[PDB]
């Protein structure tokens, strides 16, 4: 039913930033978690971080802790991903995908088209 | 001019033996422990230092052609002149938000209603003010800038580094205070009906569930118990008194007569449980005078309170609002490029703020009701 | 019938953090409401009563209020000391009281799925007339999970049994495992039995089997 | 010292009784209401009875109406509940609460005082000692990796079962689940320890099953086929 559209990364020099953005469309997400997957070169399917659905926090990968943030606008029926103080080896395309799953599973169905984050 | 002498004179004709008087009052009514005394106190000592000097003025308006007195004299009327000015209204507002703590959090804030802690504000707000308008006394470049030395009034033109001043004058001197005691009678007026938003919600619970008892009980008693508790809350969220200490005491009896009804309803004796229900009218009928009373010397507190709050707001408005608007206008008219009109108004509108020393005094039959006991002794005096 | 309900039945945080716990009242109840603080193995301690007042020797850490029917229990700062389960209970009467289900805090941590291993009956249990398939998932970082046991392709539902270990006290991760149960009859059928494994922190289901 | 000790808890086949009783010290039982909340195992509180000996009020759950009886005997400053007609769902720990009498703040102050509590365990089950299986890895298994290894101790009866590793030799790495009931009245417990692969070969692995209530241990070797 629903196709992620993703929008926000391109080129950013090392130690810069970029805000990724992902919206519904099709189906109100408020109701689901939503979560960001890496797809490295080489290195793929790499868990990012997960918003839930509210008051519920968000979790991150260690290899992202502190460094990148994810949060939610449900008024929006988007997602946001903070990528803050970017190394060379977070150079992938970034997924957006919904956990279908209203008790936090991990049931992804719908999977968004994945936009490219190149940091140098 | 005429009208500046003619103002003048009724201010000192009226606001010295009136602010006197007012002043011996205040005293008595901190000797009695009314917070509200050291604030009026305050307010009396600083007209009685502003009037003192408007005479010397009064005579350069009526008899003289300039400034006799020299330079040294406008230093000190015009830091009067500004100090009278605001150190009322930072009065002025710190009775509105006493009274508004008063009335929004008697209990939660009763460390701040201390007599010392009133006397530590007022020592602060003096000390502040001072120090805030004491420069032009250190430094003399801005007073020239700002006055023009053969006769007290600020220049007709007027440089920066004072027309920026005049605008945090009228920003924070004004409006922020001004802003805070519209905002704390907002506040107490939301806070009183709020008062009417809880108990008159326990009554109807407590009356129309037993209503259903008697006509019916379990779920009926468990709302009146719930409301009941809540009632005690509410006497709780005043200070201490006896008529507190008794509806408390009503209270417990009723919560407990409650409980009786309950154990029977439990026990699945219905015609019992209503005999039980029926009790807490005998209750109840053994405090509604008591109540009623007890409202009334509340209703006619909150007129007063109310009263009060509105009479600071019109007092400030009425007394200073016009010279605000004229400075603020005064000073706008020079941020970029009709100028004599702003002028002349202005000069006379800064004759109009002296009323502050005549009106301060009117407080008194406001805060507390020694205002009666005074007629009396007036009447005795006759 | 006065029924409370907590929002938050298990919430994820730092040491150090703020943490927020919110019961909701089906109905008015006075501020009738106290918060405990139950341990594993251990009775229930009251940390406040009348939705307010902290119980003396309970840290100041611990704070609460109410507005309206809605409660909320709020530690200012976890410490290594405040992971328990937290309960909202009603006290307007004797017979009328009632607790929320209880919300646990948990450590936070960073996710990382588990390590899926399939284990396959053997002899010295089939020989009973029994079998049984157990599936493990180590070290799993968030709590919620779904494990799925397919036998040939076809999901089955009924026939198994899940348990879960407490947060490690050195990772502050979980452990699950699941267990299939089958007679011998349904045993000696078949000839795939899978463990198909999902969660928060994986892009797609992990699965690992099992050939007769 | 303010305390409630609670005793009498124990197995009970499905139908029959038990007495617990709940001693107290410091107070005395006529001093306060005394309650009883059950915690089934894995869930939240439910109240089940209350008893006020100083007014002779009682009450209960509508889940155990005409099943229990709560009583109380001040001379001995001790309360009890006799439980009747017990059904698999009666399975709880039971504890005794104190909370004071209106008014004041011995009511708002609710259960300040919780005694230790008791296990009841209703089931049909008899004794059982274990039938203890290897859950032994197998060597295709993420491969070049840390290998789980573990035994599945199954069909036991009652719940109180120790397991360890090489005799206490073996802390690192070992996960115990909670055992869980199984339709036949029986428990079932899992306990793995994770091991790098190539340790496969040597270091034997025992894993060492402890029924203190059926004097039985069983010592098996877990070991790849």
């Amino acid at each position: 039913q629903v196709q992620l559209q993703e929008s926000g990364g391109g080129l950013v020099q090392p130690g810069g930033s970029l805000r990724l953005s992902c919206a519904a469309s099709g189906r109100t997400i408020s109701r689901y978690a939503m979560s960001w997957f890496r797809q490295a070169p080489g290195k793929e399917r790499e868990f990012v971080a997960v918003a839930r659905r509210s008051g519920d926090g968000a979790f991150y990968a260690d290899s992202v802790q502190g460094r990148f943030t994810v949060s939610r606008d449900d008024a929006k029926n988007t997602v946001y991903l903070q990528m803050n103080s970017l190394k060379p080896e977070d150079t992938a395309v970034y997924y957006c995908a919904i956990d279908s799953d209203t008790f936090y599973s991990g049931s992804y169905d719908y999977w968004g088209q994945g936009t490219q984050v190149t940091v140098s | 001019h005429l009208f500046p002498p003619s103002l003048y004179i009724f201010v000192i004709g009226v606001g010295l033996p009136t602010n006197c008087l007012a002043l011996w009052a205040a005293y008595r009514q901190v000797q009695q422990r009314n917070e509200l005394g050291v604030y009026l106190m305050n307010l009396s000592i600083a007209d009685l230092l502003y009037i003192c000097t408007l005479p010397l003025w009064v005579d350069y308006f009526l008899h003289h052609d300039n400034w006799i007195h020299g330079p040294g004299s406008c230093k000190l009327f015009g830091f009067i002149f500004y100090t009278n000015i605001y150190i009322s209204i930072a009065f002025l507002c710190c009775i509105s938000v006493d009274r508004y703590l008063a009335v929004a959090h008697p209990l939660r804030f009763a460390r701040l209603r201390r007599v010392k802690t009133a006397v530590a504000v007022s020592s602060v707000v003096w000390a502040t003010e001072l120090g805030a308008n004491s420069a032009p006394l250190f430094h003399d470049e801005l007073f020239r800038d700002r006055y023009n030395h053969t006769f007290c009034f600020e220049k007709f033109p007027m440089e920066g580094w004072v027309a920026w001043m005049n605008l945090y004058r009228v920003f924070v001197g004004f409006l922020f205070p001004w802003a805070l005691m519209l905002l704390s009678y907002r506040g107490i007026l939301r806070a009183v009906e709020k008062r009417r938003a809880d108990l008159e919600d326990n009554w109807e619970t407590l009356n129309d569930n037993l209503k259903v008892i008697e006509k019916a009980v379990k779920d009926a008693l468990t709302k009146m118990r719930a409301a009941a508790l809540d009632a005690q809350k509410a006497t709780d969220k005043s200070p201490d008194s006896p008529e507190m200490k008794d509806f408390r005491h009503g209270f417990d009896i009723l919560v407990g007569q409650i409980d009786d009804a309950l154990k029977l309803a439990n026990e699945g004796k219905v015609k019992e449980a209503q005999a039980a229900a029926e009790q807490l009218k005998t209750t109840r009928n053994a405090y509604i005078q008591k109540y009623l009373d007890w409202e009334r010397e509340r209703l006619k507190r909150l007129e007063r309170i109310k009263r009060l709050a509105l009479s600071l707001i019109a007092i400030v408005l009425v007394c200073f609002a016009p010279y605000h608007v004229l400075l603020l206008s005064r000073s706008a008219i020079y941020l970029g490029r009709f100028e004599e009109r702003v002028f002349s108004a202005y000069h006379s509108s800064l004759a109009f703020t002296s009323l502050n020393c005549v009106a301060d005094p009117i407080l008194y039959c406001l805060v507390n009701e020694g205002a009666r006991s005074d007629v009396a002794k007036a009447l005795h005096n006759l | 019938d006065i029924q409370m309900t907590q929002s938050p039945s298990s919430l994820s945080a730092s040491v150090g953090d703020r943490v927020t716990i919110t019961c909701r009242a089906s109905q008015s109840v006075s501020s009738a409401v106290a918060w405990y603080q139950q341990k594993p193995g251990k009775a229930p301690k009251l940390l406040i009563y009348s939705a307010s007042s902290l119980y003396s020797g309970v840290p100041s850490r611990f704070s609460g209020s109410r507005s309206g029917t809605d409660f909320t229990l709020t530690i200012s700062s976890l410490q290594p000391e405040d992971f328990a389960t937290y309960y909202c209970q009603q006290y307007l009467y004797y017979s009328l009281v009632t607790f929320g289900q209880g919300t646990k805090v948990e450590i936070k941590r960073t996710v990382a799925a588990p390590s899926v291993f399939i284990f396959p009956p053997s002899d010295s249990q089939l020989k009973s007339g029994t079998a049984s398939v157990v599936c493990l998932l180590n070290n799993f970082y968030p709590r919620e999970a779904k494990v799925q046991w397919k036998v040939d392709n076809a999901l089955q539902s009924g026939n198994s049994q899940e348990s879960v270990t407490e947060q490690d006290s050195k990772d502050s991760t979980y452990s699950l495992s699941s267990t299939l149960t089958l007679s011998k009859a349904d045993y000696e059928k078949h000839k795939v039995y899978a463990c198909e494994v999902t969660h928060q922190g994986l892009s797609s289901p992990v699965t690992k089997s099992f050939n007769r | 010292e303010v305390q409630l000790v609670e005793s009498g808890g124990g197995l009970v086949q499905p139908g029959g009784s038990l007495r617990l009783s709940c001693a107290a010290s410091g107070f005395n039982v006529v001093d306060f209401s005394l309650h009883w909340v059950r915690q089934a195992p894995g869930k939240g509180l439910e109240w089940v009875a209350y008893i006020s000996s100083s007014s002779g009020s009682t009450s209960y759950a509508d889940s155990v109406k005409g099943r229990f009886t709560i009583s109380a005997d001040t001379s001995k400053n001790t309360a009890y509940l006799q439980m009747n007609s017990l059904r698999a769902e009666d399975t709880a720990v039971y504890y005794c609460a104190r909370w004071g009498y209106w008014p004041g703040e011995p009511w708002w102050k609710a259960f300040d005082y919780w005694g230790q509590g008791t296990l009841v365990t209703v089931s049909s089950a008899s004794t059982k000692g274990p039938s203890v299986f290897p859950l032994a890895p197998s060597s295709k298994s993420t491969s070049g990796g840390t290998a789980a290894l573990g035994c599945l101790v199954k069909d036991y009866f009652p719940e109180p079962v120790t397991v360890s590793w090489n005799s206490g030799a073996l802390t690192s790495g070992v996960h115990t689940f909670p055992a869980v009931l199984q339709s036949s009245g029986l428990y079932s417990l899992s306990s793995v320890v994770t091991v790098p692969s190539s340790s496969l070969g040597t270091q034997t692995y025992i894993c060492n099953v402890n029924h203190k209530p059926s004097n039985t241990k069983v010592d098996k070797k877990v070991e790849p086929k």
